[PDB]
């Protein structure tokens, strides 16, 4: 056996560990010092004026930032499916459920650390109104934990989670100060330690299995965790394109300009100061210098360093970053062929939107998982074997071509006559789950007032 | 910066083998020594002012009477004693960018290794008084009993250690073991050399060492207990109360000065200018121990027992020695060394002039013997605030 | 437990010390002095002529001014009604507390705030009989203050605040006029009149929470406080590009002009002023000049630099600031290209609107929060739990196309025969939730003519 | 001290030096006592009695 007590710190000692890999991937979003990054041909004490770059944030932000659920589809007993998204029907309830916990708002959130750090956590209790919160009190608690503040062990044979740990940290001391652990049949909590340290607290859950659930940019099954999805291709031209900008940069301030240079014409000749080494030239337009034989002097320009030399590097490496993220063309400003015609958008598109299909799928997954546990967990019992099959709705991610549907759509469906029944021209649409409900209401009205 | 100083961590030695495959954490490394007061002594609630204990004491009577006779008179009487905390405290120092990196999660690790020498320093204070601050009253070691437990446990316990508590009156709830006496329970034996504290054919672990009782008693183990040649108490452990005004409180800056050097000769260090970060540490205990001789001493084979004798300011009169219990003949303050050492050897059992040790000059005695030592000094006419302590093992 | 006297001064204490990281922000929205935008190429004399660069502003301005609320909406107990009109409905009730505080102004510019510091707070209290004339006395006074002038202390563990203290400054620098210190039950104002404060004139509240909420502009769920808008990328780029700039303007200061000169020619038979150092060259049209030979005498200058060198590398940097904010390009004027089609231009926003549809939906959880304690406040008891599960509809973000949308919509339509019922036709129009009511009182006129 | 801050004496010592700072003011621009060199004048300069 374990002792929870023990176990409580072996953990907090492996998330604490943890931590030292996900500093590699925040470094690149938050743009941070790399020390790759630095452009070496700038003089040591002018390495102060590093140059940011923003590759890994904006291809990050264009994924997390098409993603959105519209509601849940689980399969009718006897072919039932007519009926409305209202009236108490079993798809309703666990949208119900998203709702009221905000996940609207939270889950674009922890999509976005899913690809950041290649993972994020769901985790599942009944509130405690003891203590006073703005939650409905019957409602199951679903909330996103980022890997931050979560860590979470799987059973590598089974891929089940066996156990997990939740800290959090009380100010910038880095003192922990909660530390809550997750066990196959209970939820512990070491409460708080606000000043003192802590004493604990439990309560037993309905489940046969942790109520935390790992969502992970995993990428083939060979990753039994997800990987972070700023990738190693893109990363390297990150700081290699820092480097380019810093060099530039440091280049423009001492090289931009052509030094002149006079020789044979001796510094006492010249009269200048003996102190200070140099003369107040008046250096106004019109002017010209008379500067005596100079025993036979002479003058010449080192040239200017001309700043195209780098543009032509940046510009390809601008390129490389696009193929690498698969964003269009335009996003990195790479062409300025702005897609005339609502085909060309979806042509330029095509490799993005293909991506984040795929992430819709990926993490469909994990809300099967997150709502499956919590009918169990409110309900009791067991999961009526239709939820088993039940499967997330996603918006379509491409641009919003409005006007270019309602010509396809108004002739498919041409009045009464054409070959779409009404309701898949809504969804052809894209008209939401939670519209096409609202929809049917205005339409009976419609029909009765004639 | 003051690269590799022995006062702040600044990619010394120590991170030569970082950020590669260095083999997880290590399978070798001891648990964290938790405290054991802390487990034992009940705590008390304590304010940062310390509190104020109140405590009964008149001797408050009645008198049987005839028909008639005029009934007598009395008054009781009450008495306080004062308590207060003591801070304990440490600082250490990072770069920056070691902070940025946490390599082998130091700053982490470093959190919990000051946690635990700041709870070794309150044990150490409260057992054997090792650095105690002035604040604290009384420590364990500081008892004037002992005990020996070596051939086997059940007389050393049961038998003699209680005889030497119940004579004096004070009671035994606890007793309090080291690890390193698990060979002479395991030891414990009959005549027969049948053990005493396990089962026959011994699969399971001998009975105190699963914090079974002893005697009715519980018993309390630890693997730091022992110190010189103590090896564990017994006693009246309701005796001991103990505090904490707050938590371990960490707080740290990247902006402050720090002194690497002393008050009397400083160095100076901006945390700013060399980039440093550092983290400040305290905490604030507090203990009473309302009668330290309430408890007995646990020594693995026989020893003697050392005391300073005190006369400071004796002026007048005689002060009388006590071993065991049974007195000397008085003495006088002004006493050659010699002249103690006739006298305790003239208590009429069990010493001997080559047994019993006694030094220093006249008024400071000290007395080193085989037993239990004890002063009355009433019998000084002028200077009061005399004294006996135990001061080592013998 | 905690006493308010010292809480208030501790509070404050760490307030002024929140301002010390605040003004950094600042510095770039307001365009002030940077350390670093100093171009290192301009001599010591002329670096009092900086060069300040709008890239942070246009940023900023360019997501915040297209941020609009048209209402709430709040779910009916069975779904029984998909409005129930304009007889005070739940979300009308809402909606007359945002006029009757202007919020529409009061939003757009706390947004603002948001978007430069990272947070901004909403507060709520009920209008004084003695104090603050214009404001309709039965509605909860709703107002909203920036980061340099309301603190609170958000609870880590909770994500409630634990406390929180409003600072208000005099007309001139470090003098505060009053603090006012809410708590999860009371609040509490001392006016600093003579340099004293005086007694806590104090009042309780109806909540068991603090009435504050503040709007954090979250970048991803483990960023527990909200970052800048303003991100290290885009500071790089602005930072660089004034070094730039500075340094451009600088050369055609001193360098832009081919500099003359002879050599062999003796100032004494130049006729040189010899206690000046000058004469005066005559300078019109095509005046030859003559001189003797000796030493080898000849004319011959350095030439200008190119100030095209520095812009061909200012054309980088903007393709750059484009890239890391994902603007329009032409808000850059990185070309003179832009979109000639509604097709094309819904393209070219494609980013910008779909980061504004993100910072929609953050902020939109402040606001439910607002509201849901504004009922409280004024109404009393347990908020019917209805509440819980509201949304607030903000406006389409995107370029308002009419006239493809009227094309497009009247074809769905089809004078009551085609795949629309009339009122859906309005929301995808984009007419308001706050408009729409008016189309329905005219329609129902207008059915009593044709 | 600051974390019992007895009699409010944090609180009280504020208004006592604001006091003072005052008074160093006023006794600077009256009568001169303590005049920084940026003070143009003091009323007791003047010859009128």
């Amino acid at each position: 056996s374990i002792d929870p007590e023990k176990l409580r710190d072996q953990l907090l000692d492996a998330f604490e560990n943890k931590q030292n890999e996900l500093k590699s991937s925040k470094a690149y979003y938050d743009a941070e010092r790399r020390p790759d990054a630095i452009g070496l041909a700038v003089p040591l004490d002018m390495r102060k004026y590093l140059a940011h770059v923003g590759y890994p944030r904006t291809y990050v932000d264009a994924i997390a930032e098409r993603q959105e659920l519209e509601g849940f589809r689980i399969p009718s007993a006897n072919g039932e499916e007519p009926e409305s998204g209202g009236e108490n029907d079993p798809a309703s309830e666990l949208w119900d459920w998203w709702q009221a916990n905000n996940l609207d708002i939270e889950a674009t959130l922890g999509h976005t650390d899913a690809l950041i750090y290649g993972t994020a956590y769901i985790t599942i209790s009944m509130p405690d109104p003891e203590v006073d919160f703005d939650v409905d009190p019957e409602v199951p608690l679903i909330r996103v934990e980022p890997p931050t503040a979560l860590y979470a062990e799987v059973d590598p044979r089974t891929r089940k989670v066996l156990y997990a740990i939740r800290a959090i940290y009380g100010a910038d001391g880095n003192e922990i100060v909660s530390a809550t652990l997750y066990l196959p049949d209970t939820t512990m909590t070491w409460l708080r330690a606000e000043g003192e340290w802590e004493a604990p607290t439990s309560t037993p859950h309905g489940l046969e299995m942790v109520p935390v659930i790992p969502i992970s940019n995993r990428t083939r099954l060979s990753d039994l965790y997800g990987t972070s999805e700023i990738s190693p291709e893109l990363r390297s031209v990150t700081d290699a394109a820092a480097q380019i900008l810093m060099n530039m940069q440091g280049t423009a301030n001492l090289m931009a300009i052509p030094q002149r240079l006079i020789f044979g014409a001796k510094p006492e000749e010249l009269g200048i100061n003996a102190e200070t080494g140099q003369r107040m030239f008046d250096a106004y337009m019109a002017r010209i210098l008379a500067f005596e034989g100079g025993e036979g002097a002479h003058a010449e320009q080192f040239s200017a360093a001309e700043l195209r030399n780098f543009v032509d590097a940046l510009d390809a490496l601008d390129r490389k970053a696009a193929s690498y993220s698969g964003l269009p063309p335009q996003y990195l400003s790479s062409s300025s062929d702005n897609p005339a015609s609502a085909e060309a958008i979806k042509a330029a598109e095509s490799r993005l939107v293909k991506k984040v299909e795929r992430k819709n799928k990926i993490f469909g997954g994990a809300w099967e998982q997150a709502m499956r546990l919590a009918y169990k967990m409110v309900k009791g019992g067991d999961i009526p074997t239709e939820y088993y099959r039940m499967e997330t709705v996603w918006r379509d991610p491409s641009t919003p071509t409005y006007a270019a549907k309602a010509d396809a759509a108004a002739k498919l469906f041409a009045n009464g006559a054409g070959l779409i029944p009404r309701e898949r021209g809504w969804v052809d649409m894209g008209y939401t789950i939670v519209e096409r409900e609202q929809m049917r209401q205005w339409l009976e009205q419609d029909q009765k007032q004639g | 910066s003051a690269d590799h100083s022995q006062i702040a961590q600044t990619k010394d030695t120590m991170f030569t083998g970082y950020l590669d495959p260095v083999q997880a954490k290590d399978y070798f490394a001891e648990a964290e020594k938790t405290s054991i007061v802390q487990r034992v002594a009940q705590k008390i609630p304590m304010g940062a002012t310390g509190i104020v204990i109140p405590h009964w004491t008149g001797d408050v009577s009645a008198q049987w009477i005839g028909e008639g006779d005029m009934k007598p008179i009395t008054k009781g009487n009450m008495t306080k004693r004062d308590v207060h905390p003591a801070k304990i405290a440490t600082i250490f120092v990072a770069s920056a960018e070691t902070v940025r990196a946490n390599p082998a999660n130091y700053l982490g690790t470093m959190r919990t290794k000051v946690a635990t020498a700041i709870a070794m320093a309150f044990d150490n204070a409260a057992l054997h008084g090792t650095n105690a601050p002035s604040a604290f009253q009384g420590y364990l070691d500081q008892s004037n009993k002992t005990q020996s437990i070596s051939p086997n446990a059940y007389q050393g316990l049961g038998v003699s250690g209680l005889t030497k508590l119940v004579t004096d009156g004070k009671k035994w709830t606890h007793t309090l073991l080291d690890d390193t006496v698990e060979p002479v329970l395991n030891g414990s034996v009959d005549a027969n050399g049948r053990p005493l504290f396990v089962e026959s054919t011994y699969e399971s672990l001998t009975t105190p060492f699963r914090e079974g009782r002893i005697l009715g008693r519980p018993t309390i183990l630890s693997d730091h207990v022992a110190e010189g040649d103590v090896v564990g108490y017994a006693g009246d452990f309701s005796q001991i109360i103990w505090g904490q005004v707050g938590g371990l409180s960490f707080d740290v800056t990247d902006q402050a000065t720090l002194n690497l050097g002393s008050q009397e000769s400083p160095n100076f260090v901006s945390l700013w200018q060399h980039n440093l970060v550092a983290v400040r540490v305290e905490a604030e205990y507090g203990l009473l121990i309302n009668d330290v001789n309430a408890f007995v001493k646990l020594t693995f084979d026989p020893v003697l027992t050392t005391y300073a004798l005190d006369l400071d300011g004796a002026s007048a009169g005689n002060f009388t020695l006590s071993l065991d219990g049974k007195t000397s003949a008085n003495i006088a303050y002004n006493a050659s060394t010699a002249t103690v050492k006739s006298a305790i050897v003239a208590i009429d059992d069990g010493v001997s002039a080559d047994d019993v040790t006694v030094t220093g000059s006249a008024g400071d005695y000290t007395i080193t013997v085989p037993g239990t030592l004890t002063a009355d000094f009433s019998g000084l006419t002028d200077g009061e605030g005399a004294s006996i302590s135990v001061v080592s093992v013998g």
